[PDB]
């Protein structure tokens, strides 16, 4: 999908669910920010 | 339900 | 790591990653390698 | 809530 | 093939 | 025919195709369980 | 460190 | 002075270790600090 926008990091939780972390805003979400964009 | 909040992330 | 046989990683329209097992037709959010 | 049904996946 | 809605779509 | 057997529900999908839900085993099928029965 | 995440405590 | 009530939307809770925290159901956050000590 190209690179993540600046500040974002992809992580996996303890159950293995992928999520996305914005280190600027300190917001986490399930949705890939590149799918929004 | 929701992903882990930021303070749990770090 | 590899996915176990039968499994494939996909992304939904909202952009959430999920995993499909083509043997059982199960779809789940959880990575089968964490299970 | 849950991911898409298989039959929607394919 | 076509299948009906899966149970998670039903509920 | 009679009522559906205990546990089952009839529904109609968004295209108008009728289908049958077994809430005991959490499956769905096209076949009316009354045709078995 | 920090308190429970909102979505964990609801 | 007396303390007065928590501001609207706030709830006091205790964690699984017995530590006191404060929940704001409007903004959907939690914090250690009593909002009444922050002039809320």
């Amino acid at each position: 999908l190209g690179p993540l926008p600046p500040g974002w990091e992809k992580r996996t939780d303890s159950n293995g669910r992928v999520y996305f972390v914005n280190h600027n805003t300190r917001i986490t979400q399930w949705e890939d920010p590149r799918s929004q964009g | 339900e929701a992903p882990p909040c930021y303070m749990d992330v770090i």
